[PDB]
Parts: structure tokens; C-alpha cells; sequence
């Protein structure tokens, strides 16, 4: 019914990672479970696929059976990716070894039905019709570190007409993600929490800004709630005028 | 392997108009071609399999056509929800390969950015570093140029910027640029300015402050 | 007889996996679990077609006048003429097959009540595709049985509950 993948992973270069894809509402039986990866900005890349045989082949139909081997890997990953399934066929794993920084990517599992339809002596696929939510895999030499949170104080230099901008700078953390809310989720409108940027230091940095009526400065209290779960770091920063 | 070229790289379409995406394969892949929709921060979703056969629950405005090498995805009446990256994939010959994706953003009227500048905090200065943030708020289109000047010296290679995804109601973008200096360098200098160039501005806008004033 | 005489107009739109179970022998778990025999168009048929004179026999595609065709039933004029495997004497004849979207179809059957391969409410004729057409009979027990119709002796295997 639905594909649920394991949680985000952070790995040092040269290491290995093992990501799981679990079926809810049934079994992977008779499907190919594929793995597709997507480097942070880039397009999709097939890693390989593993077929979950419902049972022994009926060999009088061997010549038109569309399955060519239970396990297929893209050439780029041969020798360092292993795909397995448990005997229940409710979980398929992808283990990727000798990790490199270019292996940093979101890893999706996706179900493929190679027996979508048949006609005239051959059967055709339904493509990748059901996708897991993705498992982010970060490959970096950096060590886990909670952010420093600094105010982005409103000023005359951050007002236009009757509206002011203020924010929080969330600097020097590893790894992704952080969450930022404002006033414990009470203000969401007008908030821009920018995509983190990876600094040359290997640590990430992010700002979160919000626009508010200028007549609220020094009357309304503004707190950014920063949560960096990988380092167990939570910070509430009051942001007030210059 | 089979090479899939998607064109154009970016599409800007006004709501209610049609979007035509192209996907061209090196060798022939014979209707074994699929289209996926990837909305911001989400997993890819299947729209079309077998070049023209349409996945269930996919609205009728999505149509794929073609065979062999030249394929097209047509989005007839565009809704703002259709903001996404569209990927084509061939499964005619292993290994399966994907195009590089076509981003479809929502066309809207041009809007100049509101430009805000933030000096480093005193809390950060005592840590040894100064980050100066220039904020470009709610502009369209996404192309924008930020340039930093410190006492009129052009800064290059010591700033980084981030752009938000297009806003779902506004159809607008925002941009943050952070200039990073040491505390010592920060205090050797007076005028900090970011200069913003954008199609909605008659000429570049500069927002600046004088340190300690 | 030829592989190509199997009608192969198969369509698993809902991704149930029934079409995969044509190519592999798929056993079920507990959770998952008249009319006369004329001429059916191959377009409505997926996988092999069995008829039962008690004894099981396969029907291959032909044209409308009974000459064998070898186009996997893709031809609009391709049919399975079930009645041409009806033995000239004996009052027992049923058939079973899968329609295009994975629903088991039956044209009775035992003289009576039962339908197709079924001999009693308890028992049906065993044949190579029983578990595909009747997956919920996976843990039926297999008995060697013997039946007489029209004087002729039929030796077959029956699956019984
Ligand atoms: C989809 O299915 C259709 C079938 O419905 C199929 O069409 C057949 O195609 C094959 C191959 O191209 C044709 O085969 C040729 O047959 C030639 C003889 O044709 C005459 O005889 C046929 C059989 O007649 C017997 O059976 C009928 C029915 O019981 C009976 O009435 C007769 O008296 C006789 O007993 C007959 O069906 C056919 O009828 C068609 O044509 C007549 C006259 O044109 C027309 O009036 C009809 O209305 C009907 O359209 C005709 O009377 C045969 O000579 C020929 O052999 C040549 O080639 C081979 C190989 O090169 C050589 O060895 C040989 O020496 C000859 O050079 C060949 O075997 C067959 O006739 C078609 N059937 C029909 C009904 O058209 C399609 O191909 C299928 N399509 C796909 C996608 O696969
Ligand atoms: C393969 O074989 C299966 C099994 O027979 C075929 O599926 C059947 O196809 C026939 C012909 O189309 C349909 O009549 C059967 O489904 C339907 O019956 C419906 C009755 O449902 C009730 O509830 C609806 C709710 O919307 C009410 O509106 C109705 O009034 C009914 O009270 C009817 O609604 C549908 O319109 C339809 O007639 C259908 N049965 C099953 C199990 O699906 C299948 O089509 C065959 N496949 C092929 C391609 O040959
Ligand atoms: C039973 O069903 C099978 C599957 O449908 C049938 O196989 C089909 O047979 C037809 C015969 O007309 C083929 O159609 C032609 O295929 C040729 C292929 O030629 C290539 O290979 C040869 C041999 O090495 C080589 O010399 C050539 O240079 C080619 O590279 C094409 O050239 C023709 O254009 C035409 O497409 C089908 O391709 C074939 N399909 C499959 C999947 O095998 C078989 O004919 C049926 N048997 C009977 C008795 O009817
Ligand atoms: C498989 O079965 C499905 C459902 O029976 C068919 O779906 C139909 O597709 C056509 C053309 O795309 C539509 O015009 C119909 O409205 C669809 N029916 C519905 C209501 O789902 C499908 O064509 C069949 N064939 C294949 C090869 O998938
Ligand atoms: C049939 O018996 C088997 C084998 O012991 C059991 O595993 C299976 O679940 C049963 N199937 C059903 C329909 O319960």
C-alpha cells in the first residue's frame, strides 16, 4: 500500500550505509523494488533493482518471461552496492559501500510491476509507480555540531513603508536538518526559512526571516525556535530592535 | 547507455496556459518512456507510463505523446499546484536512465525585491566572526544579482546565497546573501553595502550601513 | 500444440500481481482467502484455457472456423472454441480461464450445482493452473480418483477440502 524508508544517515567517507524500504499494507511479492538516488540539485539516477519472486518459475513460459535475473545494478555501482530482501518480502535493503562525498543524495525506493500488461507474446512494465519518501544519506568528514543562533535585528535599514524584516542566523551546524519556527508556530505567514548552504568548513548555515508590521517592533515579542535534533540542541532566541 | 535530453531546462507558464516539455533519446526506446512529477520537497510521483498511458489518479491535463526517440509531455490548463520538476525515464534498455529534469515555475507579473541589510550581531562579533546578511524579499523572476562592497572594495568569493522555492500563493522568490568576514577585518572598515540588480529595478539598488552608527 | 496458441491479453491495472502469478507458482496465505460452454473471443482471455471432460484438457486459440492460430490471441478474429474438446458422448464438460483483468471465469461444469472443474462442493479437478485460477484451494489435499461418464474411465487427481 505504501513505502516507508528508514531514517536519514550521515557517514564518513570510505564507510557503508544500509537503507531499508518497508511495505505497509502488504508485500513486495512479484515486484521489482528499485533504488533511485538524487544528488541535492541534480536529476534522478537508477542504482538498481531487486525482483521479489512469488515462487518457482513456471518454465514453459521462460522465453517470454520479462525478468532477466533477480538482481540488476547500474554499471557505476557494481562492486559496491548490495540489494537484499527479507524472507517475508516486506523489506528490501540497499547497502552502499566505499562511500564518497558524491554519494551524498536522497535515496528513493520505488516499486515496479514488470507484469503490468501482456499482449502478443510479451509483457510490459508499469514504470516506477509507487515511491518511498526518501532517505537522505550525507557523506562527510565533518562531526556533529549544534548551531549558533544569532539575531537579525530589525532596524531602519530593514523596513520598507510600514513593514519590517527580522530574523535569525543559524550558523555552523552539522549535519542537516534544522527546524525553525517563530513564536512556537504562532507566526508562519511571511516566514522564509532559506535552504541551508554548505560552507567550505563543511558546516551548514541558514537564515530564517519574517516580515512584520513596523508598529509591532518593541511591542510584539519575536522568538525563533531552532531545533537541531542530530545534536540534541534547541535554542529560543529573542530578536529585538537594534 | 541510452541518453535522455530534456528541453527546455526551465519553463515559466502562466496559470491556465499549456506547458510543453520535450524528452529526446539517443537510441530508440519504443514507447517505454515514463514521466514523473516531483513537487517541492516531495518524492517523485508517476504521471505517465508507456509514453501515453496515464497513471491512475493523474488529472486529464497531463498527456504524453511520441515513440522511438522524440517524446513530449503536455500540461494543458496549468494550475499553480503543478509547480514541480518533471523527469522523463526510459526503460527500453538497461540500465534505466533519466533526463536531467525540467523545472516548471508559475509565470506572474514582475516584482522588484524589497532589499534589507543586517549588520552582524554583537554576540557573533565576540565569537571572532562577522556575518552580514542582505535579504531580497518577494521578487519575480528568480534571476537576481547581489554584489557586496566594503569601503567600495568589491567582495568576491566570501559570500554565499540561498533562494527559496517559489511561493505557492505569491509565486514569488526570496534570496538571502551572507557576507562573512573576520571580526578584525570587519572593524577595519566602515561602509558595508549590498548592491542588488534585478529586472524589476530601473537601476541597481544599494542598501548600506556604516559600522557602529 | 504450441506456446503461441495461448491467448495472452492480460492487464493488471490495479497492480494486484495476478499476472505475475501466470509466470511463477504463487502460493497463498490464509489472509487472502450454471452456464454452457460455447466459443469465447481470445481478446477476453489471459493465459491458458482448460476444459474438463472430467479429465483436464487445454484449448488453444484458433480462427473462427477452427484452424489453429499462433498469434497469442492478439488477432481480433482469434477465438477459443471450447465445445470442440467436448467428447461426443458423456454428459460432463466444464471449462475455466482468466479474463483480461484477472477474474476467474467458468462455464459449468458437473451435470447437476458445481461449475467448471469442480466435481463436488468439496472437490475440483487438479490441473497445472488450478492455483492460479483458484488460489484459495492452495491447501486442498490431492486424491487419486476415478470416474465413469459415457462408459469411459477417467483417472485424474482431485483437490479436496
Ligand atoms: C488475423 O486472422 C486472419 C484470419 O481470420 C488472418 O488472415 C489469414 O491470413 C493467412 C496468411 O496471410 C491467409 O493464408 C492464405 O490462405 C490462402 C487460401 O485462402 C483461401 O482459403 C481460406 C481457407 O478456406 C478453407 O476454410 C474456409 C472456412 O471453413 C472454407 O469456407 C473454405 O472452403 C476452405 O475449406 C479462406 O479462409 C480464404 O478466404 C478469404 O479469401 C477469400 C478469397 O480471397 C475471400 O472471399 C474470403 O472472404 C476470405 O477473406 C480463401 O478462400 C492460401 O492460398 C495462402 O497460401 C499462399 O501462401 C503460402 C505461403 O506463402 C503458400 O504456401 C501458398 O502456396 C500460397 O502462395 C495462405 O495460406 C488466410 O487466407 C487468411 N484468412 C482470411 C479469412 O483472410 C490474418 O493473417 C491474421 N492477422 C494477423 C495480424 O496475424
Ligand atoms: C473480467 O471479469 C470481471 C468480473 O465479472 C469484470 O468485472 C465486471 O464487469 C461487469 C461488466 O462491466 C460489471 O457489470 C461488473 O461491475 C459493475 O457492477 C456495478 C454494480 O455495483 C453496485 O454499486 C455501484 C456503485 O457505484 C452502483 O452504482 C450500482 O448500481 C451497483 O448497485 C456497476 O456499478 C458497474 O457499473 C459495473 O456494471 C464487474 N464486476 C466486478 C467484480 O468488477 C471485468 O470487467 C472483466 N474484465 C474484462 C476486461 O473482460
Ligand atoms: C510465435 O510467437 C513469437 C513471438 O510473437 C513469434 O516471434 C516473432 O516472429 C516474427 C516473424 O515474422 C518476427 O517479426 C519479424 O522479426 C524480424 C527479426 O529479424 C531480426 O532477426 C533476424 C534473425 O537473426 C536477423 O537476420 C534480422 O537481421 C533481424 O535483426 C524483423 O526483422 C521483422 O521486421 C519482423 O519484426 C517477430 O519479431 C518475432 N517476435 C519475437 C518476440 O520473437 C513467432 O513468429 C511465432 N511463431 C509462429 C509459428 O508464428
Ligand atoms: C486495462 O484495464 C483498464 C481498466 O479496465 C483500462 O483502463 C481504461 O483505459 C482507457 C484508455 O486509457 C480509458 O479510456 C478507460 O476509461 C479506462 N477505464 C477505466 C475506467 O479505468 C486499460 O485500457 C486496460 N488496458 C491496458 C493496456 O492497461
Ligand atoms: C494452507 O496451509 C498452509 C501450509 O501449512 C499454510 O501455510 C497456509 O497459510 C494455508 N493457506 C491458507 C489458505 O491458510
Amino acid at each position: 500500500v505504501q513505502l516507508e524508508q528508514s531514517g536519514a544517515e550521515v557517514k564518513k567517507p570510505g564507510s557503508s550505509v544500509k537503507v531499508s524500504c518497508k511495505a505497509s499494507g502488504g508485500t513486495f511479492s512479484s515486484f521489482v523494488i528499485n533504488w533511485v538516488r538524487q544528488a541535492p540539485g541534480q536529476g534522478l539516477e537508477w542504482v538498481g533493482g531487486i525482483f521479489q519472486a512469488p515462487g518457482p518459475e513456471r518454465e514453459w513460459l521462460r522465453d517470454i518471461n520479462p525478468i532477466s535475473g533477480t538482481i540488476n545494478y547500474a554499471q557505476r555501482f557494481q562492486g559496491r552496492v548490495t540489494m537484499t530482501a527479507d524472507e517475508s518480502m516486506t523489506t528490501v535493503y540497499m547497502e552502499l559501500s566505499s562511500l564518497r562525498s558524491e554519494d551524498t543524495a536522497m535515496y528513493y525506493c520505488a516499486r515496479e510491476n514488470k507484469f503490468r500488461y501482456c499482449r502478443g507474446g510479451s509483457c510490459y512494465s508499469g514504470a516506477f509507480d509507487m515511491w518511498g519518501q526518501g532517505t537522505m544519506v550525507t557523506v562527510s568528514s565533518a562531526s556533529t555540531k549544534g548551531p549558533s543562533v544569532f539575531p537579525l535585528a530589525p532596524s531602519s535599514k530593514s523596513t520598507s513603508g510600514g513593514t519590517a524584516a527580522l530574523g535569525c542566523l543559524v550558523k555552523d551546524y552539522f549535519p542537516e536538518p534544522v527546524t525553525v519556527s517563530w513564536n512556537s508556530g504562532a507566526l508562519t505567514s511571511g516566514v522564509h526559512t532559506f535552504p541551508a548552504v554548505l560552507q567550505s568548513s563543511g558546516l551548514y548555515s541558514l537564515s530564517s526571516v519574517v516580515t512584520v508590521p513596523s508598529s509591532s517592533l518593541g511591542t510584539q515579542t519575536y522568538i525563533c525556535n531552532v531545533n537541531h535534533k542530530p545534536s540534541n540542541t534547541k535554542v529560543d532566541k529573542r530578536v529585538e530592535p537594534k | 547507455e541510452i541518453e535522455l535530453t530534456q528541453s527546455p531546462a526551465t519553463l515559466s507558464v502562466s496559470p491556465g496556459e499549456s506547458a510543453t516539455l520535450s524528452c529526446r533519446a539517443s537510441q530508440s526506446v519504443s514507447d517505454n518512456l515514463a514521466w514523473y512529477q516531483q513537487k517541492p520537497g516531495q518524492a517523485p510521483r508517476l504521471l505517465i507510463y508507456g509514453a501515453s498511458s496515464r497513471a491512475p489518479a493523474i488529472p486529464g491535463r497531463f498527456s504524453g505523446s511520441g515513440s522511438g526517440t522524440d517524446f513530449t509531455l503536455t500540461i494543458s490548463r496549468l494550475e499553480p499546484e503543478d509547480l514541480a520538476v518533471y523527469h522523463c525515464q526510459q526503460y527500453g534498455a538497461s540500465p534505466w536512465t533519466f533526463g536531467q529534469g525540467t523545472k516548471v515555475e508559475i509565470k506572474r507579473t514582475v516584482a522588484a525585491p524589497s532589499v534589507f541589510i543586517f549588520p552582524p550581531s554583537d554576540e557573533q562579533l565576540k565569537s571572532g566572526t562577522a556575518s552580514v546578511v542582505c535579504l531580497l524579499n518577494n521578487f519575480y523572476p528568480r534571476e537576481a544579482k547581489v554584489q557586496w562592497k566594503v569601503d567600495n572594495a568589491l567582495q568576491s568569493g566570501n559570500s554565499q546565497e540561498s533562494v527559496t522555492e517559489q511561493d505557492s500563493k505569491d509565486s514569488t522568490y526570496s534570496l538571502s546573501s551572507t557576507l562573512t568576514l573576520s571580526k578584525a577585518d570587519y572593524e577595519k572598515h566602515k561602509v558595508y553595502a549590498c548592491e542588488v540588480t534585478h529586472q524589476g529595478l530601473s537601476s541597481p539598488v544599494t542598501k548600506s550601513f556604516n559600522r557602529g552608527e | 500444440w504450441h506456446i503461441n496458441r495461448t491467448a495472452l491479453n492480460c492487464n493488471d491495472s490495479l497492480h494486484t500481481g495476478f499476472l505475475a502469478a501466470l509466470f511463477y507458482t504463487h502460493k497463498f496465505n490464509a489472509s487472502g482467502c450454471p452456464r454452457q460452454c460455447g466459443t469465447i473471443p481470445a481478446s477476453q482471455v489471459c493465459g491458458p484455457v482448460y476444459c474438463f471432460t472430467p479429465s483436464p484438457v487445454v484449448v488453444g486459440t484458433t480462427d473462427r472456423f477452427g484452424a489453429p492460430t499462433y498469434t497469442w490471441g492478439e488477432n481480433e478474429t482469434d477465438v477459443l472454441i471450447l465445445n470442440n474438446t467436448r467428447p461426443p458422448q458423456g454428459n460432463w464438460f466444464g471449462c475455466t480461464w482468466m479474463n483480461s483483468t484477472g477474474f476467474t471465469k467458468t462455464c459449468g461444469g458437473p451435470p447437476c450445482c458445481g461449475s467448471g472443474p469442480w466435481l463436488t462442493p468439496r472437490c475440483l479437478v487438479d490441473y497445472p493452473y488450478r492455483l492460479w485460477h483458484y488460489p484459495c484451494t492452495v491447501n486442498f489435499t490431492i486424491f487419486k480418483v476415478r470416474m465413469y461418464v459415457g462408459g469411459v474411465e477417467h483417472r485424474l487427481n482431485a483437490a479436496c477440502n
